[PDB]
This record gives C-alpha cells, structure tokens and sequence, in this order.
C-alpha cells in the first residue's frame, strides 16, 4: 500500500551520454522519466529573433528557425533564469532570457560560413555547444561576397513540450525485459531475431522461458545529450522536475479537498 | 538547402557534420566509414547525412541583390 | 418453415399431437394435459390450426 | 457448500484436432468415479497441463464454503472463507447449453452441459443423474486443481 | 491559421481549475479526478500508483482527445477509504520514489565520477 524502493546503477557515464539501469521501479514510473527526459527538462535555446539585416539567400524565418535550433549550453544557469511568462519585467533582463548577436558581411571572395562562433552572447555561461571548448561549429548560413546578416537573438528557458528546441536529449534508448520473459511481444519466429545487447542467455537460446509472476523491471537507459545538458545532469532535472510536477498538482489536489472539506 | 542543425528524428546534432563529413569523402573515405567516424550510429542521423543535398553552394553562385 | 419441408416432416413438425400422452406429459403441465386429452373442443381448433 | 459437480478427470488427450490458439489448448479427459467425457479449454501458459495429468474438478456455483450466492463482482478484498484458496485453477463462466439424450416421450439419461468461460469452452457429457444442478444461464465456476 | 499555440499544451488558458473532484455515482466511493494541461506523464504514474493501492479497487486514466489537454482519472476505493485520500497517498509516493531515485542517482554519478 506504499512507495517501492528504486535502486540505480550507471554503466557508462561520458559527456555525449549516459547509459544507467533502474530496478525496483514500475514500469509506469521509467515511461513517465523518459518522456521527462524527452519533453520536460528547462534548456536554453533561442526563442526571439530580430533581424536588422539579411541579405543572404535564406529567408528570415528560414535563419531564425535555424538559430533556433542550435543548442546553448544550459548546465547551471537553466536553474537560476526563470520564464519569460513568469518574469515581471519588460521585453527581457538577465534573469529570465540571454542575448545574443550576429553581425557577418562577406568582404572576402571566398564563401563565409556564418557558424555557430558568431553567435556572441552577453553571458559567458550560456554559449554554444560547440562553442564550450572536436566537434566543429554549427553552421547558420554561407554568404557570397557583398552579403550581409546582422541580428540580435534572446534565448529563453523552455522544454521540450514547448518545441523540440527544448529538448535536451538525442536520443533516449529505453529498453526492458531483454530477454522476453514476460512476453509482453511475441515474436513469431524467435530465432529471427538478434539479441539486446542487455540481454544474459546463450546464443543457442533465443528467448528466456516465460514467467507468469514476472513483472517488468530493471530498465535500461542510454541518454545520450545533445550538448545543453550534462548527461546526468538531464537525468537529476528530470528527476527533480517530475516531482515538482507531483507537488504542485498535489497543492492544487489539497486545495480542491479543503475546498469542499 | 543547407544541412540541418537536428536531425528530424532523434534531435542528435549534425549541422557541424557535414564539412567534416565532405572533408573524410574528399579524404577517401566511405560514406559509411565517414558515418562511423563522426559518431552518427542511428540510421536516421545517418539518413540525415548521407541523404542531403547542399543547395546553398549552388544558391550562391547568383550575384546577390546588394553588393 | 412450411415451403420445403416434405408432407411427413410437415405433419411431424406442425400438426400438434395431442394423443401422445407421455409427449404432452413431458412438454405440458399436468394440467394442461388433462385440459388437451379430455376436452375435444380444443382439439378440434388445434386441427383447424 | 455449493457444488454442483466434482470428479477427477485424467487427462487424456490435449488439441486432438490440432494446436489452433498459442495461450489456450483443449483437453480431451475422462473420469473414472463417473465416466463422463469432458472437453475443456485452459490456460497452458499460466497453468500448463500434459498428457496424462490427474486433476480433481469441482463445478460449484460459488467460492465460498458456506452456502452464499455471489454477486458476479471483481471484489479482492474479501476475507471471508473462500473454496478457491484450496484449489490451483479456478474459472468463471455461465452455462449456455445443456443438450440430452431424451425424446420425444423418453427422458434424458444422457447430458451434455456447456460452459463458457469468457471464450473457454467447457463440454461436460455424462449420465443426467450427476447433472442435475446444471441450468443454463446459471453463472458457474471451475476449480480445476491438479493432483498426484 | 487555426494552429494552437504551443504553449497550450501545458500553460491553463485563464481561470482554469487545475484540478477538479467530481462524484461519480454510477457506483460508490468513486470519483473522476479531471486535470487541465496535463498528459500520460502523469497520468500512467497515478494510476500505477493508485493500483498498487491494495484499498483501491478501481484505477484509471484516460485522456478524452489528443488535440484537448486533459485527463481523466477514475478512482473508486472500498467503504472504509476514499478516493481522494487514495489520490493523495498516491501522489505522496510518487514524491517519495523520485525524491529517493534522485538521491540515489546523485550517489551513483559521484561513485562513477570517482571510480
Ligand atoms: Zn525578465
Ligand atoms: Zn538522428
């Protein structure tokens, strides 16, 4: 009539990703934390866009979307920025957004490659990704001599529910039970299938035999960052943000009970 | 046009994949092997990279609207 | 149910038989049994039936 | 104390006709108390069954030891002394058919009742002394226990 | 032309009650429990929660329409509880399984950081 008690244990834990495995937990909690990691983990991500000048071949809204797209580093700073719907200020303040600009005209006869290096922003701590000092840098637009792009963008905190944008994670490979024993599939030919790379049988066998008292546990992971978030640090908002969720709905369910108590 | 930023599917970035990718190409490598190398192992970053088509440089080679 | 049927499966299957006592004793109360056999009244509108 | 039925049943045959489902078979088995042929369908993937198991029967019309109709409700939360407990495999179905040998003067004295139990099916044929308490549109259970 | 802000997803339009009780009287000591801006996110951890309720004899969810963001979650407990106290012993273990996975996912990444 109560909690269970979830372990973890991580495998691997790089930059790029982290691979990690919950037991003791139901399968409707690890659902519910990977789609946390897929849609509602704060990041930073351009969301406004002005463009004085644009004379490249690329349409505003096409280089706009584009900026949008380039993910901004967001370790320790996407806690401390609040909304922009939350802030009381005017359009923007170093509290709930981060300027950014662009200004590139291609004097050279050679192609410039507007990159994700030109993005200079007003704080130090929000950057690009492949700014933090490998993988090269994102590339916005190339201009021919005599073109110009000049603009001034503002990131803002979001998750993934909002845009993609927001979506710190590649990649979530969630994966149980990888020898279906409790057959929640049913493979016709089970023999035609390979094996999960988590999966503990010999290769002479093809699946474990079923279990009618199993249910589903131990939960595998691999969430592989895109380069806002550090790899765990995406599990520990996750984690965090999904109980605040349960809290504030639990406010509002208390406030409903004394509303008719 | 120009290569995305994302990929479509998963979100994995390859907007600063595709010079290196055009520089392993030009440096004999395999489409395949220059998927490997730059760490794009799902098939849809690899669909991502190998299926583009870099307009842009075409783009411009017209003289543009303002010198 | 009365087009194809053959006279004989005609008659065994719609021609009430009210002189087969054990047949309307199993499928028929006591009572009314006794109403059917005895009374000719009813038995003649049965045959009209 | 509601039983309606109870025999043990040694397996005999098991999908004569040929495996047609995955999670469901059907058991071909015959008594030995009574001699009345039985075609069943179980659930082999939580209750497997080979051939030539012994099993003890009992159709009853409710779990509870104390004569009590049952309501037709999912209720878990019950305490009190069920008959199910005792037993390995239970089912719940309603019986929909009840064919005879009896004409059109003589009675029956051979009986076949069917249950369905949600889609598994259950042929009980035998002698109509035994299977008296069997109406149709009489909700029923199974309690299936295997034994040595 | 007719797209909806995104933000509708999550963010309540305007005096919108996050959450509302309702009676259900088709049987007793059940209730539907509607939540505005809301998905299987949470949806699926209540209603697991509230099955592993061994006093809780109904638990579940639905969402009405995808393009509409809310929830319904039916509960229905035995005489002697109730389904708001079922919803509020639910959601207080789903705090206590995230507050507890967080600790010990802090105590894994530092072991791992170390060696
Ligand atoms: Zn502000
Ligand atoms: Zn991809």
């Amino acid at each position: 009539p109560y909690a269970n008690q979830p372990t973890v244990r991580i495998t691997e834990l790089t930059d790029e990703n982290v691979k990690f495995i919950i037991e003791n937990t139901d399968l409707a909690v690890a659902n519910s934390i990977r789609r946390v990691f897929i849609a509602e983990v704060p990041i930073i991500a351009i969301d406004w866009v002005q463009i004085d000048a644009n004379s490249s071949v690329l349409h505003d809204e096409f280089i706009a979307h584009r900026l949008g797209l380039i993910p901004l580093t967001s370790d320790d700073i996407v806690d401390k920025l609040q909304y922009s719907r939350d802030c009381t200020c005017e359009e923007f303040c170093p509290e709930c957004s981060v300027e950014f600009t662009l200004d590139v005209r291609c004097n050279e006869d050679q192609t410039r490659h507007v990159t994700s290096r030109d993005l200079i922003s007003n704080s130090p701590r929000v950057i690009p990704v492949t700014s933090r000092n490998e993988q090269d840098d994102i590339l916005i637009v190339k201009l021919r001599k005599g073109q110009e792009l000049r603009l001034r963008a503002y990131a803002k905190k979001g998750f993934g529910k909002e845009h993609a944008k927001w979506n710190p994670t590649a990649g979530v490979a969630f994966e149980y039970d990888p020898d279906n024993a409790l057959r929640h599939t049913v493979y016709p030919k089970p023999e035609e299938w390979p094996k999960s790379e988590y999966s503990e049988l010999d290769e002479d066998e093809s699946q474990a035999p079923y279990d009618p008292n199993g249910k589903p546990e131990r939960f595998y992971y691999n969430v592989e960052s895109c380069g806002s978030l550090r790899p765990e640090t995406i599990v520990l908002s996750a984690l965090s943000g999904l109980k605040k969720k349960l809290s504030d709905l639990q406010t509002q369910l208390s406030h409903e009970i004394q509303s008719d108590v | 046009m120009i290569i995305p930023v994302r990929c479509f599917t998963c979100g994995k970035i390859v907007g600063n994949k595709w010079e290196a990718y055009l520089g392993l190409l030009q440096a004999e490598y395999t489409e395949g092997d220059a998927l490997d190398a730059l760490g794009l192992k799902r098939y849809c970053c690899r669909r991502m990279l190998l299926a583009h088509v870099d307009l842009i440089e075409k783009l411009l080679n017209y003289a543009p609207l303002e010198k | 149910a009365t087009l194809k049927p053959s006279n004989k499966a005609f008659e065994k299957k719609f021609r009430f038989d009210y002189t087969n006592e054990r047949a309307l004793r199993r499928t028929l109360q006591e009572d009314l049994v006794k109403d059917v056999l005895s009374n000719a009244h009813i038995q003649n509108e049965l045959e009209r039936e | 104390a509601g039983i309606l039925f109870e025999d043990i049943f040694d397996v005999k045959d098991i999908d004569p006709e040929g495996k047609k489902f995955d999670r469901v078979s059907r058991l071909h088995c015959e008594s030995e108390s009574f001699k009345m042929d039985l075609i069943l369908d179980v659930n082999i993937q939580i209750y497997p069954v080979d051939l030539g198991d012994k099993f003890r029967l009992v159709i009853a019309s409710t779990l509870y030891e104390d004569g009590t109709l049952d309501d037709g409700e999912y209720n878990p939360t019950d305490d009190r002394p069920s008959r199910a407990d005792q037993f390995e495999y239970v089912m719940y179905g309603k019986v929909y058919r009840i064919e005879g040998d009896e004409t059109s003067t003589e009675a029956a004295t051979r009986l076949s009742a069917y249950v369905s139990y949600g889609g598994l099916l259950m042929r009980l044929q035998g002698d109509a002394n035994n299977l008296h308490g069997f109406e149709v549109d009489s909700r029923v259970y199974l309690l299936m226990k295997k034994l040595a | 032309m007719n797209a909806p802000p995104a933000f509708e997803s999550f963010l309540l339009f305007e005096g919108e009650k996050k959450i509302t009780i309702n009676k259900d009287t088709k049987v007793p000591n059940a209730c539907l429990f509607t939540i505005n801006k809301e998905d299987h996110t949470l949806g699926n951890i209540i209603k697991s929660q509230l099955l592993k309720d061994p006093q809780v004899l109904f638990a579940g969810y639905k969402v009405p329409h995808p393009l509409e963001h809310k929830i319904i979650i039916r509960v229905q407990t035995t005489p002697d509880y109730s389904p708001q106290e079922a919803f509020t012993n639910a959601i207080t273990d789903l705090i206590s399984e995230l507050s507890l996975l967080e600790e010990r996912f802090r105590v894994a990444i530092k072991d791992k950081q170390e060696g």
